[PDB]
């Protein structure tokens, strides 16, 4: 749904 | 009680909370993005997770409260109100959506990673206006 | 606490997991209050004790950990590591009296359990060094 920015 | 943890440490958290938001596990992916802007309260990233979240359980005024911050946080981010625009029109809120996904058009046409949001953004501002009209 | 109550099964292990990691990494601080919050946030499980009473061994904090490794002792009868460690703190903290029983209990219970049939002689030759 909501694309969130990727971690590490 | 979790108060003062390293950058490194926040981040191996952040990338919790995405990895559970990921999987579909929306309440455990809150819990932790709500800890985050707890621990950082200028991180948009962590307001962008806890509205995601909310959003994707139904719970569109406190996911309006999360994006509404975050976006005072990244005042070039086309996310925090485009999914505010969502958030507005499962609410019934036409003029609220109206406004979400016009601003969400403008910040995303400004930057190139964000080109499919941009059209995405025109998309659902001119399916708005079309049930306003 | 309060809010990150109630977390599934498999994100209490992935924090546990983290916790670990940064305690293998050095970062002791931010593995204590990841522990502690273990401690606190779900039912008893070994491994949050030991782990936090570790942290605290490395940050010379000996009768914090003393406290985690005796709740843990209280709530797991047959783990040796409980005494062990604790003895290990009472020695720092110079009390043999102390030492000498966990170690003495440590030993007794490895005996007992053929996974820490090593473990029973790091309790038996550290014994020997106290009653001395």
């Amino acid at each position: 749904r909501v694309e969130l920015n990727a971690p590490r | 009680m979790l108060r003062g943890l390293s950058e490194d440490t926040l981040e191996q958290l952040y990338a919790l909370g995405f990895n559970q938001y990921q999987a579909g596990k929306w309440d455990d992916a809150q819990k932790i993005f709500q800890a985050l802007c707890m621990l950082d309260h200028y991180d948009a990233r962590y307001f962008l997770g806890l509205g995601a979240c909310r959003q994707s359980l139904g719970l569109y005024e406190q996911a309006l409260q999360s994006y509404s911050y975050g976006a005072l946080m990244d005042i070039n981010e086309p996310r925090f109100p485009f999914h505010a625009a969502e958030c507005h029109l499962q609410l019934g809120d036409l003029d609220g959506a109206e406004s979400g996904f016009y601003s969400a058009r403008a910040l995303a046409a400004a930057q190139p990673a964000h080109e499919a949001l941009a059209a995405r953004a025109g998309a659902m501002l001119e399916a708005v206006t079309a049930r306003k009209d």
